[PDB]
């Protein structure tokens, strides 16, 4: 809902607050947004796989209220939205690069783990029988 | 006191002062957005209230280092360039986010409207002032004569700077003294 | 619609010929001594009669707190559900049903809708609370200004194609929120947006009273030609619209008198 | 050069912008044009009692006038297509219905 | 908070603000929505987790929601719900790039049955005891 | 949201640079081990004093949790819906994501967690039996055999 | 003395003068307004009736110092920098609140506008009066006239100011005094 | 910041300022490429916070270099001129795309308007506001007191350019001074 | 005619003869304003001012 | 980039900028056109990006020598005047078109308004909006203005200019140089 | 000296340019003079 995967011009169908939100990935390698322009809000064309994740800040408030400024009802929804979003990139997975403390997941295993080639990465059990 | 220089606007604009706070009509929020912005810039060079981050050593594992969020510019007191990103120290010249040792900067704060100094926030409110009558009404004799009241109160403010932290020849002059004695 | 005002010496001080639209097909229509009546085409298999004071959305210093909504209904929303009125029952025209208060301190503000099922039973958005609403048709009101012409000295239009309108500022009282329009075929120009005039710390944004500004000076920027400019205000909701007095400025080149 | 729209109360005109009588409009659309106001929205238009009046298939068919009878009224109401008329009161409501 | 684990009906004492967004669980098992019933706010008629919708906003003001107190702050509940469902864990699924524990230890993980699943120390000493 | 310095033996002074909304929601941990409340006061709005000096050099730790059990400002029993409260009302929500993005906040999922073919990279070593293992461990039954 | 000063800021507008002050007239509180607000940003320099020197210690051990007076600026006679936050003491460089000894410092007390010298109280007035014409009826003739007042007010105040504080060459001929002695 | 920067925008020229960026306003998006515009403009002349110096290696056997980067200016550090052709590397007077040895170049990129100093930031939008001004409502009393606003912030910018970069007599003197040692 | 919300009124004086005390209320609410006061010409050592 | 500079000129002219490219009605064609003969004006004189001819010895058979097709001006390296006629190289003072030896001559290239350093870039911009708004609304302050920054912006690129080509004193301390030594 | 032409939708006038009511045309054929859209060319002759 906040990330899409799928040859000049890539479509984006995932809301956004800002053109800026949205980072562009090829081959799991990023592109720098001086790379490609938006033709439309659905379309971006690059300068010369394709993977879209949309990473809202969380430093400033999108909507700055202002004593004796222009009011209306979407005001409130935008910026509701940004929390949302910002949810919604927390949910998926793709926002949280690591832990700062020790988990305590009960019972329940992890699976889809890629063969670690530092030892201090963690193992499958792919190798395990396989030493064994 | 931020009503006060509200006021002082509003003043300046001919029109009728207001005594509630941020509950008004008429059009008194330019008059906030302007203060805020000069407060800011005014600010931003080194006054005397400003801190400064004695020695920060950085943890190896995450390698970043906090800055205090009301910041508003950052000098190293070594010979590197300093800044801001996503909240952290970061090294203009280098482009890079991490440190291994210690760092000695030199950072300036921001402050509140009615947390600072009398003298300044008069120069604020009166440059503000200046900046919406510019904006609004033109640019006449009251505008030159609020940019002489702005000045005034900006050398006063300049003459309590420097009383503060007393610049005297303390420098080059210790060599001397040190050689007397 | 015609609009008429004899003034002194038998000269019309006012001449108007705008016109009006109505969710259903008009029959026929004739005045009486207050109020106009309008006989339309019902949904069913029975004409409505429909009446309306002209000049009737002003009050003296108390503001027009009915709704802005054509065919109104008293409707009691119960777990976000109504019943259409029978007469609201025509099909196509589902998309311009609205729901607004017409009771409490809130009267005018309009509510939404999520959908309308088959069976004429409506389901309110999840924000509507359960009470007495008013149920019926929704009306476009809209106005195109005239683009502001300059006069030299001597009491002469200037040629076109050479005065470039800067900024329109619109004076309202006692409006909510309208949606701007600028066109310029001569100069591709196409912005469509709204503005309201309601401040954020002011005694007019309230939870409870309506989005309503006593005075507001919207400033409409349209950077184009003053000679072929098509600025039009409008809005499709349950609020007014008052326009006082319309402002411009213009940037003309005096390089030879 | 600033300026001031001399008046928005006269109706739309076709006209080309340059040759306009002041105070006439583009277009206006559900709109009045009150003096005392300024330029306002129309009023809405409050429902009468629905009639027992049938739809006329021709879009020009019904024939309605009011008759004042003293201090009272009647509103007649005549259907072309089938000659079926009808009378109501002063605000919907059917006193004889004419056969017809 | 947003779960709580507890022949009788059931019985909740979660906050929620809308009865879909209720889950129920037992034995680790879900069950459908038709294979019970709501007779009250606080009862439920034949482990209760709370997953709140994410996809819209609960109020949308712009649609045409009743601009109110209440709804203001059922607004603000949805966030400060959602807030409280994504600490307990029971709402992330995956992620999908390379986690960093960095010196910190995973405890109670389970022992896996698929070759592509983590694995603890009790089979690791299990292999080491040949 | 939080920040980690290690601080010469004998200081009492700790400087804060996270911007919170209440003083009761900023936690000082010293060499991972948390301080009790009544072991530290508060000289200003950015400044720890502890009321015992640190017997040695050891890494201080200044997590901010916000405290998410009610809104900071509940409109209908008397706000007045101005900037500052709006403001403020929005400001719990934007920490609120702030210390959940961080990921210091999470203690342990109760689901089938799906790294999607992606390594879990940083292991410590276990110490448990319950615990995950990391490649290291498997050095040593690899030699072994 | 106040309803005197308001009374020649109407007049310097035209307006009708009060007798009665703390009245309901709308330019009535305008004045008294203006009066205070160039009052206090005019005191905030030091004069002769305004600075006190005082020491204060910590009441408690070692902790938070409460300001008394009513202060406008602050200098530390001291080499630190002092500040006022939440009617506290507050050091602005060092961010603490928390003092261990004793400070020696030099503070700027307000004075209200009855219990001022004569020539001070001419010079607020006429300063005041002169800035609500120029924001009121714009800035002509009479503006200018009302500011060559206000200047000849300043300077009878800097004369008495000057006498009453006897400032002469006592600072280095000391010791080539006390050594001919 | 951005939309601090635009509101400035808006209220220099009077219309009504924004709450939300990326919104349909005409003249909110005016604003934002004219000080996107001042901002490239601007930071094209090396600044504390812009130049790097880097050495790039020709990944391959001798070949392209591709530029990374936001580069605004890039000046070479040995006697060649460099340019950026189909974003990669060009030898502007060789005429060549292609390198041998690696090349050590200073290089100036570009900073979004998020993350600049606060003088500097200042200085960008108060000069877009000028201009913005001058191009709209024409040249007056106004443009001159927006010039005058934003030279003063270039004067803050500049001074804080050169004490974050020690400027002082350290070129020559150093033959001088090892020599005494 | 001038656009409207562009020109400030400063004071308003009122010439009156053989009257007394009069109130008077200024309101305008596009700015929040509401002053009520009343505004006596009678001078005070003038021969319109007597006991009787 | 070009679009940018449209819009620049537009904006000079108080007209709605564009996005599309060159697919608009109002007559920002003069725009290009001017842009176009000023970057072909302002780049006739050598810049620090120019490339040079080192030898280029004709085939006896046709006798002639081709020259680059952008180019704009040609410099004789030795004591020889060259021009262009038909595209290939002449001989001004000899009035014919064929060579027998190597000729060394520096040639001055035109380059596309997208692939220029920012600062010509946008003195060109600013001079062209310069000349339009001469040519369409007068000359009033507005076009000072417009003329004082494209001066601004000129000066810059001659600070890049001086910087890329190093104009120190290297010509006759060479001979002191070598006597050194 | 700029300047606009008052109107052109009077009709075709023989006397010499200097004594003309203001929007007379020295000559014209062929088109329709429209207030409502200014000077027009006249509409085609529809064929019975």
């Amino acid at each position: 809902y906040s990330w899409s995967e799928q040859t000049t011009l890539i479509s984006v169908d995932i809301e956004y607050l800002d053109k800026s939100y949205i980072y562009l990935y090829i081959n799991n390698v990023l592109i720098s947004n001086s790379d490609y322009s938006w033709n439309s809000d659905t379309l971006i064309q690059l300068n010369t796989t394709v993977l879209l994740v949309r990473r809202t800040d969380k430093e400033y408030l999108y909507i700055m209220f202002a004593e004796g400024a222009a009011f209306i009802r979407e005001n409130l929804d935008v910026q509701n939205t940004q929390f949302l979003h910002l949810a919604q990139e927390l949910v998926e997975g793709r926002s949280i690069d690591g832990f700062y403390g020790d988990l305590s997941m009960n019972g329940y295993r992890i699976t889809h783990l890629a063969d670690g080639v530092d030892p201090k990465d963690a193992v499958n059990k792919g190798q395990l029988d396989s030493v064994s | 006191r931020l009503t006060d220089a509200v006021n002082v606007t509003l003043e300046a604009l001919g029109e009728s002062r207001i005594v509630d706070i941020n509950t008004s009509n008429p059009s008194a929020g330019l008059a906030r957005a302007a203060l805020d912005r000069t407060r800011r810039g005014v600010l931003s060079t080194g006054w005397w209230f400003n801190t400064i981050i004695r020695e920060v050593t950085p943890t190896p594992n995450p390698g970043q280092i906090k800055v205090p969020w009301n910041q508003l510019s950052m000098y190293g007191l070594d010979g590197t360039k300093y800044g801001e990103r996503d909240g952290v120290l970061y090294n203009l010249v280098d482009q890079t986010k991490v440190f291994s040792d210690t760092v000695h900067l030199k950072v300036v704060i921001d402050i509140d409207f009615e947390d600072l100094p009398e003298h300044m926030a008069m120069w604020v409110a009166n440059a503000t002032a200046a900046q919406v009558y510019l904006n609004d009404l033109g640019a006449d004799g009251n505008y030159k004569s609020l940019l002489g009241i702005a000045a005034e109160y900006e050398a006063m403010n300049m003459r309590e700077h420097l009383r503060n932290q007393r610049y005297s020849t303390s420098r080059t002059h210790a060599a001397r003294k040190i050689r007397s004695g | 619609v015609y609009e008429f005002l004899w003034g002194e010496d038998a000269k019309r001080a006012q001449g108007a010929y705008h016109k009006w639209v109505l969710p259903y097909d008009v029959l026929s229509l004739h005045t009486l001594s207050e109020a106009a009546y309008f006989f339309v085409r019902g949904p069913g298999a029975y004409v409505l009669a429909l009446r309306v004071d002209p000049r009737e959305g002003f009050v003296a210093g108390t503001t027009y707190e009915y709704p802005f909504m054509d065919m109104g209904a008293p409707v009691t929303v119960q777990g976000g559900q109504f019943t259409l009125p029978e007469h609201l029952r025509k099909a196509g025209l589902q998309d311009s049903i609205a729901l607004a208060y017409y009771t409490g301190d809130d009267s005018g503000s309009e509510l939404g809708i999520a959908s309308i099922s088959s069976n004429w039973v409506c389901t309110t958005v999840r924000g509507v609370p359960d009470g007495n609403y008013l149920a019926g048709y929704r009306f476009k009101s809209g106005t195109t200004l005239t683009p502001p012409m300059l006069k030299d000295q001597n009491d002469n239009l200037i040629g076109s194609g050479h005065v470039r309108l800067l900024r329109l500022d619109v004076a309202m009282r006692n409006s909510g929120v309208v949606d701007v329009l600028v066109e310029d075929n001569a100069r591709d120009v196409d912005n469509d947006s709204e503005y309201s005039g309601v401040l954020m710390n002011s005694k007019e944004l309230a939870p409870e009273q309506p989005l309503k500004a006593s005075l507001s000076n919207i400033i409409i920027p349209c950077r184009t030609n003053t000679d072929t400019t098509e600025v039009t205000l409008s809005t499709s909701g349950t609020l007014e619209m008052n326009i006082m007095d319309v402002s411009y400025i213009l940037r003309y080149n005096q390089r030879r008198r | 050069f600033e300026g001031t729209l001399q008046s928005l109360l006269q109706g739309v005109s076709q006209q080309i912008p340059r040759e306009r009588q002041p105070g006439q409009l583009g277009a206006q659309q559900n709109m009045l044009s009150d003096p005392v106001t300024g330029l306002r929205r129309r009023p809405p238009l409050h429902l009468a009692a629905q009639t027992l009046m049938e739809n006329p298939v021709s879009p020009d068919a019904l024939f309605s006038t009011y008759i004042e009878r003293g201090t009272d009224g009647r509103h007649l109401l005549i259907n072309t297509e089938a000659g079926i008329w009808q009378i109501l009161s002063k605000d919907a409501t059917t006193l004889i219905r004419s056969g017809q």
